């Protein structure tokens, strides 16, 4: 019920630093919101989310909730 | 005629074009002085170029005659009349009507800078407190496409 | 003396300042600032 | 943008920056308040003061853009063109 | 040395390709109307910057040359107004390096082309290094204790006109609203729909919150939003240090951060719970005293 | 750019005309000017040019 | 005796001269200007009594000063004699609202005399309205109260100054006479062990050559100057001689350029110094040289004389050889020594009279050029007085001092001292004067000399510090323009009953005592040993019968605002200052309270000022009503006062005048007939006394925050009215007029259902923000219809009307109740600007109650913003049920240094709940016994002077024995703590806490005005971002310290959008607007404006700055 | 009390606030407490300047690279002013050698205690202590030899995190702000001249 519902330790661990994290965040949660905007053409390459996710959510929110579980991978080029 | 909007050097070069009119319809058969023929060119030169170039807005030198005249005669007026004059007993005395007189008034202003200090802070200029409506107005843009 | 030393001298000198009211400042943060002093050289005898 | 390059420029370099030039002292008209022919603020260098619009009142439409109405000269474009191009005074 | 100093300018003319000739300009370029704009002014006034006036002279002087140099004139005569065409461009160029400057009105100088390029008040120093904002708010700060160190109140109508695109969207969406506009009416006369959407929006979105001298990064911190009644920034006591602020009367600045990326930054990078110790020495800053 | 922002406006805008500078764009003040991302922190080149993708076993499930 | 109500006074010394006329600095310098009858009448009192006075007035003055005009014949003449007013041709409360400057003509006789025609012509002219000041001492220009504060300034005169040269090792001297018009004049010794003089520091000359010009020759010189070897070796080493030799040299020097010419060498001496119109040395210039010089009695009015300049050298040599005192030549021995500038001996304020004369005077010299020119293109016999004179630039000149000046000021009122203390102020601030960058440390500092008058302790903490300060108390201004101060006179040893008023120069001759310093029951001084003050600031004592002075009130040192502070000795310096600045803050509230506790003064400061509607007669009062009173003399004359009624001041606070007396009272001369805003009973109210704890209470009054019971906002106790006033006009364009109708295109039926019928909103009609207030129309717009608009206007049936809405509205964060509506047509008989043919004003008035964020503050410094406003029940209480109005930290009080605010409290408790002292015979009680203040009953005031207030021993004292309130206990302990029973948890708090009644102010620092907030607003023209302020909706300033921070926490992409989408790119603003309320992601920023902006800029002084890509030219 | 002009009274202030001061020990008190308030003031604004040209020169300096590739290091004193038989730690160990990584390793007893390219702490400081050696060499700031800004070893761990600093922080706007943040609490001048 706060911003500091997923742990910032437990994230941090995940990505190796700081400034990593908040572009990885940031990268996944522009995807899931230009899949939410679809409206109909259900393009291939978007991917929707992949916790539950409430009946109204931000969806930053959602992809720090996907980093947590770990599922996500991110890669620098 | 210094201290009316036209730099005291720049009245001196203006004048000058006006003396040398002067020579070039000048001569001994009339039996004068050069200096009483060259000062009415002198002095109309000044004040043609007074008329043409003081104003940031131009007025036509017709209309700038205009108003000095009548300017004059309401000096005249508050002297005399001891009370500040209403436009339309002014009217009478230009013998124009009230609404030419209120039309002159109307044109015989000056802009003020915009880049000048309010007074109240020294960094604020007066340009930074003046919106533009050129500007397009996202709600309204994005109302018009919806 | 050297460069070593006025490294020494600027860092303990403004540090005296800051450590005589109370607050403290990590030296590195004067470290920093001592070492974009020193950057350039002066040349001489600029012959080849 | 790669390099903010910044040097001397020559009357060349400034004629060439030039829409026009500048040749009165007038504005605008103290009547009418529109910009003048030839002076500052004209249409005709700078750029047309109401979107589409020429000075004569010829080609107001959106329609017939990127053309030169043969009357005044003025060049039909945005208006915000004006605070883009410049002109030159010549010495 | 005097060899020395002299080589440093003469230097620089050969390696480059740009000839001398440079410093003597021809033509006088002229700034565009809009960046010196003949603005009507409310009540039938005008409103005009002072380049014209500058240009108008250079113009003026210019002119007057070529009608003296016309017809046969003397040398003091034609030197007089050469000497006051050079002064004029030097007037437009750098107002006050030689001499009186043009006061013109008398009781000020004149604004000048180099006078917009210096200074604090400077295109510089004022225009480009540090802006105006939109979405951003401001309101004198109150201690609330109850709050947690990742929470500051926001009061009511402050956060309805920083939200307000958001707010919109949402009633849209929401079908209290039927459209754009309809929906842009709904929230200027403030009806009883808008709070309860208001309050949906506003969850899990940062604030960054600002003191005014802002003398180490401290100064700047993002909180998470929590409507509150009244009209003053409930802030946590806690943090006043950081911020340097005091309760006698103190107002803050609001700033939303809009995009995926920047409302990321304000949860991760500049949260309030993740800057306990100062930067300078690694000493705690919230536990005041 | 950065230096012209500094103390000196008049001086350094008059030498870098002689000099004839091209001004680099690297560094966070001139970056400032532009509008463009400062090298510093998320606007460094490796921080900014990261992909994300999901896990084939995230793929999987739904 | 009945004039004021009763408030028991601690003092204890007997005051032998009352306060003064409170108003007397602007009310007698601009009687002067006028040379009316009041102050004439004060001319022969003087003469009569002995004061010595100027017999001659101001505005004559400066007639008397223009010589009449005489052309290059010399044939004729202007004499202006006399001149004379009339009486105002509007009333002051006609100005006010019809926006009417409150002034008076201004006639003068001039004589046209001809030595040739042999004929004279005396006729009269009017050279305009001149705007007079009213009884309250304010100037009502355009319907505005204006103030004009006086203005320090360095008086003219000579100054020698010392000072050392490090690379000499030894000291240099030097001299600089500073003329009131002329050019200055230096004389520099031992620069390099030779005495040089600047002649207006055009370049380095010597002494020598100075005095050769001068008609004195190198014999006579030389037996003047022989014993002094700086002028001896300074002659030798001076190579040039000769009268005319030495003339024409320094006519090269000074100006360059021409070939020397004889005649034209010697006028330019005469011009410059002798001439007595270049070089018009004021009349305090010429008193000032005589008295520094010594010579006795000199010529009165006039310029410099060749004997002040040799005599200045004199000075020179003689200060620098070493001798301290010396027999000035020609005149009495006198002094040499160093005189500093700060002092105020050499600081003059010129008062109102003497700022608007040097204006008057310049439009009148304007006027005396042009009579000039007019005659030589005159012929004679068509001249008279009537039209020659151009009288345009008098009253162009008065009218803009008026405005554009730093001197005329718009008054502030929001409460009535705010407006006393506007009139006292004493601004070094302005046009010919110390300006805030050539402000260095020692003109802010406080002086020595500026004991009595001028305040040290108030002035505004702001960048403005020191520069700004109130008169003292009993300051009372010299002729000249000096501040002298009351003294009492003693001889051998009495202090006798007489007072006498010292400069700044005479108090520093003698020896001064202080009024604290205990005196006999005989006039004889009690001890020997007596503390005095002397030359230089010492405060070293001099016991014994040596005194010749002594202080004659102990307040003598603080300024009005300073003597509002009750135990003012208590408090430190630094926080007394924040609370006599606080009192000029608070607003008047509802039903103003008379302070429990609080020094005597607060009641005279009421009266003087105008606020307070006194009697002019002493009579019985025939008819009292809200509106209006009516009284009658013993004579049989009746008078009508007519009291405003909420009516707005400039800040936007009501007026509202009660009315005190009841219907059948008998009234006496000076009596308070009607009650001010924050007064009461004729006595100062600034605020109201609520009962206060001391404790800290779960941190909701942690760092200076404050804590109010709910009852302050039930019961009405802290609220303000607040009264908007915001106007429209109905101005004439080129495409038609506006019209002010009811008619508005495209508008609901509901929003314009307050609208009366002429499209102006009803009385009494509650508004909200964004309502309609006055509707308005414009008359046309130029609409090039896109085809969907097209479509629309034939669906819909529509009419496009031709107009567009421009109606006023109320402001963004408003509310209110409309009270009255003002119109004013140019079709009727009023007068209007051109173009507008309607005007129409509204005053929308609103009720104000206390809420979190209001600035709260009292007397001693100590403010805070409400942080919580509890609900009864859950304030602490105590034992018998009471729950304190207001909690306060403890934190606070040490550190700050202010336990002024403590003794206050004690004191205010005592206040509330009396005390018995009867027959006990204790030591404390019997210095009081003989005041009175033994026995004293519930709620009474109390008075304690600023000075000489109670001591601790009494307070002590007086706590131990108060009266028991109910029932037969006393709440508070004898340490002045009480028991607090907790409101929340119930269970009593471990130990006392201290509490009593403090007297709390409500400044104007009100959350309502202060909360802002911006989504998208106006943007600004020539740069796109968006423009400052809260009158135009404008965003919070992200400036140079602030993207510091964010480059440190290295966020970029929140910098980058600060810059680029959330201000200055036009085509990004738009795209993100639209992006949001689709859901869409945010676009990618592009450049700013203004780095385009700085390229055409930058291509204007010929700069190709050209943007560019790896691969040639650059895309953007 | 200070006189003005930094000179102080002969006849000092007697009397206590709760005590009530006298008329002229009130007056004498004001030009000290003015002094103050307007020296603090200024103060303010020179802080505020020296801040601003720190940044300039202050800036360009960035944490981009991982490891140094170098082993010039800086001598600091552990501890010194040891008496007879005892070993005294440094009154500043804290703001100088505390968060530093050792260039080279450390040994006395022919042992390793604390090896290089390991931050120090209080345990680490401790353990150096114990033993008894009296300087060590880290690594440091001025010493990097990188082409482009500064490497994050030489740096050190930074402070509001107790960890490593992270590539690409803004080391050279976080030192400018703290020398300039206490530049207003300084206010510190002769007592008297
Ligand atoms: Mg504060
Ligand atoms: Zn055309
Ligand atoms: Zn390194």
């Amino acid at each position: 019920e706060g911003i500091i519902n997923p742990p910032i330790d437990e994230l941090l661990e995940a990505t190796d630093s700081k400034y990593s994290l908040v572009i990885y965040a940031a990268k996944r949660a522009r995807q899931i919101n230009a899949y939410y905007s679809q409206l109909g053409e259900g393009l291939l390459e978007y991917v929707g989310p992949l916790v539950d996710t409430h009946v109204h959510e931000k969806p930053l929110s959602i992809a720090l909730r996907e980093i947590n579980a770990g599922l996500l991978t991110s890669e620098a080029i | 005629y210094t201290g009316r909007g036209m730099l005291f050097l720049d009245l001196i070069q203006e004048g000058n074009l006006g003396l040398i009119r002067a020579v070039e319809k000048f001569d001994y058969t009339k039996g004068y002085k050069f200096s009483t023929y060259a000062t009415w060119w002198i002095r109309q030169a000044i004040t043609r170029a007074m008329a043409d170039q003081a104003r940031t807005i131009r007025i036509p030198v017709h209309m700038v005659e205009v108003i000095n005249k009548l300017a004059r005669v309401q000096r005249q007026m508050l002297q005399d009349l001891g009370r500040e004059p209403t436009p339309e007993e002014l009217a009478k005395e230009l013998d124009m009507t009230p609404e030419k007189v209120i039309e002159v008034q109307k044109y015989g202003r000056e802009p003020i800078s915009l880049h000048t200090p309010l007074g109240e802070d020294g960094d604020s200029e007066f340009g930074d407190l003046i919106e533009d409506s050129e500007a397009v107005v996202p709600a309204d843009a994005v109302s018009f496409t919806l | 003396l050297g460069q070593r030393a006025v490294q020494v001298h600027l860092v303990g000198e403004v540090q005296k300042v800051y450590n005589s009211q109370g607050v403290s400042i990590h030296d590195k943060h004067i470290e920093i600032i001592i070492r974009q002093m020193l950057r350039r050289v002066t040349i001489i005898e600029s012959g080849d | 943008f790669d390099e903010l390059r910044i040097g001397l420029a020559t009357a060349d370099d400034i004629r060439q920056w030039s829409h026009g030039e500048v040749k009165k002292p007038e504005t605008i008209n103290y009547r009418t308040l529109k910009p003048e022919k030839d002076g500052l603020f004209c249409e005709k260098i700078f750029g047309p003061t109401r979107d589409w619009e020429c000075y004569c009142g010829k080609y107001k439409r959106v329609r017939f853009k990127g053309i030169i109405c043969e009357r005044c000269g003025v060049e039909v474009t945005r208006a915000k063109v004006r605070r883009e191009r410049m002109g030159h005074i010549e010495l | 040395t005097r060899a020395l100093k002299r080589l440093k300018v003469v230097s620089a003319f050969l390696q480059t390709s740009n000839s001398p000739k440079g410093m003597v300009l021809d033509c006088v370029p002229v700034i565009p109307p809009d960046l010196r704009p003949m603005v009507q002014l409310d009540g039938g006034r005008f409103a005009t910057s002072d380049l014209n006036d500058l240009y108008r002279r250079v113009i003026n002087r210019n002119n007057r040359l070529k009608r003296l140099l016309d017809l046969g004139a003397p040398e003091i005569i034609v030197n007089n107004e050469k000497r006051m065409l050079q002064e004029a461009v030097d007037a437009l160029f750098d107002n006050g390096r030689r001499g009186r400057p043009v006061t013109g009105p008398g009781n000020r100088p004149l604004k000048s082309l180099s006078d917009m390029l210096k200074g604090k008040q400077g295109r510089f120093r004022q225009n480009l290094l540090g802006k105006r904002v939109d979405y951003s708010a401001r309101s004198v700060i109150v201690v609330g204790p109850q709050l947690k160190l990742h929470q500051c109140g926001l009061p009511k109508a402050m956060a309805l006109e920083l939200f307000k695109p958001f707010v919109m969207k949402r009633l849209v969406d929401l079908n209290h609203a039927q459209n754009i506009k309809s929906a842009k009416r709904m929230v200027e006369r403030g009806r009883t729909v808008v709070y309860d959407v208001l309050e949906e929006v506003i969850a899990e979105h940062p604030v960054l919150l600002n003191r005014a001298p802002t003398l180490h990064r401290l100064g700047i911190q993002a909180f998470e939003p929590q409507l509150v009644e009244g009209k003053a920034i409930q802030i946590h006591p806690l943090v006043c240090t950081a911020f340097n602020a005091d309760f006698d009367g103190d107002q803050m600045a609001v700033h939303l951060p809009l995009s995926a990326e920047a409302q990321a930054e304000a949860r991760i990078l500049m949260l309030s719970s993740n800057n306990i110790l100062k930067p300078a020495d690694g000493r705690p800053v919230t536990m005041p005293t | 750019l950065s230096a012209a922002s500094f103390q000196e406006t008049t001086r350094v805008l008059t030498d870098a005309a002689i000099n004839a500078k091209s001004d680099s764009l690297i560094g966070l003040k001139e970056n400032v000017i532009i509008g463009k991302l400062i090298p510093a922190g998320t606007g460094l080149s490796r921080y900014r040019n990261i992909r994300v993708e999901p896990t084939e076993e995230a793929k999987a499930a739904m | 005796a009945s004039t004021a109500p009763l408030r028991i006074s601690f003092a204890k010394i007997k005051e032998p001269l009352e306060v003064p006329n409170l108003l007397a600095l602007q009310t007698e310098s601009f009687d002067w200007l006028l040379g009316n009858d009041a102050w004439k009448a004060r001319v022969e009192s003087a003469l009569e009594s002995g004061q010595d006075v100027p017999t001659k007035s101001g505005l004559e003055e400066i007639f008397e000063e223009i010589s009449p005009i005489e052309d290059f014949s010399g044939s004729m003449s202007l004499t202006f004699r006399d001149h004379r007013f009339e009486p105002p041709k509007n009333s002051i409360d006609e100005c006010k609202d019809r926006d009417f400057t409150y002034a008076a003509p201004l006639f003068v006789t001039a004589e046209f005399t001809n030595n040739e025609t042999g004929e004279i012509k005396s006729q009269t002219v009017f050279m305009g309205d001149f705007p007079l000041m009213t009884n309250k001492g304010t100037f009502v220009i355009n319907g505005t109260e204006r103030v004009v504060v006086s203005q320090l300034v360095r008086s003219p005169g000579v100054y020698f100054d010392s000072s050392i040269d490090k690379t000499s090792d030894k000291d240099i001297f030097s001299a600089k006479i500073i003329p009131s018009r002329g050019a200055w004049l230096e004389m520099e010794i031992d620069k390099r062990d030779m005495v040089g003089v600047r002649i207006d520091r055009k370049r380095k000359q010597s002494v020598t050559v100075l005095l050769k010009a001068l008609g004195w020759t190198t014999e006579q010189i030389l037996e003047e100057f022989g014993e002094y070897e700086s002028m001896r070796a300074t002659l030798e080493k001076d190579h040039t001689q000769g009268q005319d030799d030495a003339l024409l040299d320094i006519y090269r020097k000074l100006r360059p350029g021409e070939p020397p010419t004889r005649e034209a060498a010697q006028t330019l001496l005469e011009n410059l110094y002798f001439n007595p119109k270049r070089y018009d040395l004021a009349k305090v210039g010429r008193y000032k040289v005589n008295k520094k010089l010594g010579a006795d009695e000199p010529l009165d009015a006039g310029v410099l004389t060749t004997d002040d300049v040799i005599a200045t050298i004199k000075y020179l040599v003689k200060l620098h050889a070493g001798e301290t005192e010396t027999v000035g030549e020609s005149g009495r021995e006198i002094v040499v020594e160093t005189d500093d500038i700060d002092h105020f001996g050499n600081r003059r304020i010129r008062n109102v009279g003497e700022l608007i004369q040097n204006q008057v005077r310049t439009g009148l010299a304007r006027m005396e050029r042009v009579v000039r020119e007019r005659m030589t293109t005159q012929d004679v016999e068509a001249i008279t007085p009537q039209t020659l004179i151009n009288i345009r630039p008098v009253v162009a000149s008065i009218k803009e001092f008026f405005g554009t000046s730093q001197l005329s000021q718009f008054m502030d009122q929001n409460n009535p001292l705010s407006g006393l203390t506007h009139k006292r102020r004493l601004n070094a601030l302005g046009p010919g004067g110390l300006s805030r960058e050539r402000a260095g440390f020692e003109v802010r500092d406080v002086h020595p000399s500026h004991y009595g008058r001028m305040c040290p302790i108030e002035t505004p903490e702001g960048p403005n510090i020191g520069l700004i300060g109130s008169l003292a108390s009993y300051g009372r201004i010299n002729p000249f323009g000096f501040i002298e101060t009351p003294y009492r006179k003693v001889v051998e040893g009495q202090v006798t009953d007489d007072v006498d008023y010292l400069t700044a120069d005479e108090e520093d001759r003698f020896v001064i005592a202080q009024a604290n310093a205990a005196l006999g029951d005989d006039m004889r001084f009690a001890e020997a040993r007596v503390l005095v003050r002397r030359r230089g600031g010492e405060v070293d004592y001099v016991p014994g019968d040596d005194v010749d002075y002594m202080d004659v009130s102990p307040r003598q040192m603080v300024s009005v605002a300073t003597a509002m502070i009750p135990f003012l000795e208590h408090d430190d310096a630094n926080r007394a200052l924040m609370g006599a600045n606080m009192m000029r803050q608070a607003v008047p509230l509802i039903k103003s309270e008379s302070p429990l506790v609080g020094t005597g003064m607060e009641y005279r400061s009421a009266a003087d000022a105008g606020d307070v509607v006194k009697a002019e007669k002493a009579g019985v009062v025939q008819e009292v009503s809200a509106d209006y009173i009516t009284t009658t003399n013993d004579d049989g004359t009746y008078i009508t006062y007519r009291l405003a009624k909420f009516s707005r001041s400039n800040q936007g606070t009501s007026v509202n005048q009660k009315v005190i007396v009841a219907e059948g009272d008998r009234i006496i001369e000076g009596q308070v007939l009607a009650d001010g805003p924050a007064t009461e009973n004729g006595e100062m109210a600034l605020g109201k006394n609520l009962l206060v704890a001391f404790m800290p209470w779960e941190g909701h009054n942690y760092e200076d925050a404050i804590i109010l019971s709910q009852r302050l906002v039930q019961d009405d106790v802290l609220s303000s009215i607040h009264i908007e006033e915001h106007e429209v006009d109905a101005r004439d364009t080129k495409l038609g007029p506006e019209e002010i109708t009811r008619d508005i295109p495209n508008v609901s039926e509901e929003v314009l259902a307050d609208l009366d019928e002429r499209g102006i909103i009803r009385i009494g009609a509650e508004v909200v923000a964004g309502d309609i207030l006055v509707g308005k129309v414009t008359p046309k717009g130029e609409t090039e219809l896109t085809p969907e608009e097209r479509l629309l206007r034939a669906i819909f049936g529509e009419k496009a009307r031709e107009v567009r809405d421009t109606s006023l509205k109320v402001p963004h964060g408003e509310i209110g109740k409309v009270i009255g509506v003002r119109v004013f047509d140019r079709e009727e008989g009023d007068e209007l600007p051109p173009g507008v043919n309607q005007l129409v004003r509204v005053y929308v008035a609103q009720k104000r109650k206390i809420t979190d964020g209001d600035k709260l503050a009292g007397r001693h410094g100590n403010k805070g913003v409400i942080s919580k406003i509890n609900p009864i029940e859950d304030m602490p209480f105590l034992e018998d049920g009471t729950p304190v109005d207001i909690i306060l930290n403890p934190l606070a009080v040490p550190s700050r240094m202010n336990p002024g605010q403590v003794l206050e409290i004690h004191l205010g408790w005592l206040a509330s709940r009396g005390w018995d002292v009867s027959g006990l015979a204790e030591e404390w009680a019997q210095r009081l016994q003989v005041i009175g203040a033994d026995k004293v009953e519930p709620g009474t005031n109390v008075a304690t002077p600023v000075f000489d207030g109670a001591r601790e021993d009494e307070l002590a004292g007086l706590l131990q024995h108060t009266i028991p309130n109910r029932d037969g206990e006393r709440m508070v302990l004898p340490s002045g703590k009480a028991r607090l029973f907790d409101g929340r948890s119930g269970e009593p708090f471990p130990e006392p806490i201290s509490v009593g009644y403090m007297y709390i102010l409500k400044l104007h620092h009100l959350v309502d005005d202060k909360l802002h907030a911006r989504s998208t607003g106006p943007y600004s023209m020539i740069t796109q971002q968006p423009l400052g302020g809260k009158a135009q909706f404008g965003g919070q300033r992200f400036g140079e310290m602030e993207v510091w921070a964010l480059e440190a926490y290295g966020a970029a992409y929140a910098l980058q959008e600060l810059l680029t989408i959330k201000s200055d790119d036009v085509t990004g603003r738009v795209k993100v607007y639209e992006a949001i309320v689709k859901g869409e992601n945010i676009p990618e920023p592009g450049i700013p404006e203004s780095f385009k902006v700085l390229i055409k800029e930058m291509q204007s002084l010929c700069l190709n700055v050209e943007v560019l890509s790896s691969d040639g030219m650059s895309i953007e | 009390v200070s006189n003005a002009k930094n000179e102080t009274i002969p006849r000092p202030i007697k009397a206590s606030f709760r005590e009530g001061l006298s008329v002229l020990e009130y007056f004498i008190s004001t030009h000290g407490a003015r002094k103050g308030l307007a020296d603090t003031a200024l103060r303010t604004a020179d802080s505020g300047y020296l801040t601003r040209r720190l940044v300039d020169v202050s800036q360009d300096v960035i944490i981009r690279e991982e490891d140094c590739g170098t082993e010039r290091g800086l001598k600091l004193p552990i501890a010194t002013r040891d008496a007879d038989g005892t070993l005294r730690k440094a009154e500043d160990v804290e703001t100088s050698v505390y968060a530093r990584m050792l260039a080279e390793d450390v040994v006395i007893d022919g042992k390793v205690i604390a090896p290089a390219n390991v931050d120090l702490g209080d345990v680490l400081i401790d353990a150096l202590v114990a033993h008894g050696v009296e300087e060590v060499k880290t690594r440091s700031i001025l010493t990097c030899e990188s082409q482009v800004g500064t490497c994050a070893m030489c740096y050190g761990r930074s402070l509001a995190t107790g960890k490593l600093v992270d590539i690409g922080e803004a080391v050279g706007i976080i030192a400018a702000q703290s020398i300039g943040e206490p530049g207003t609490q300084l206010t510190m001048r002769t007592f008297h001249t």
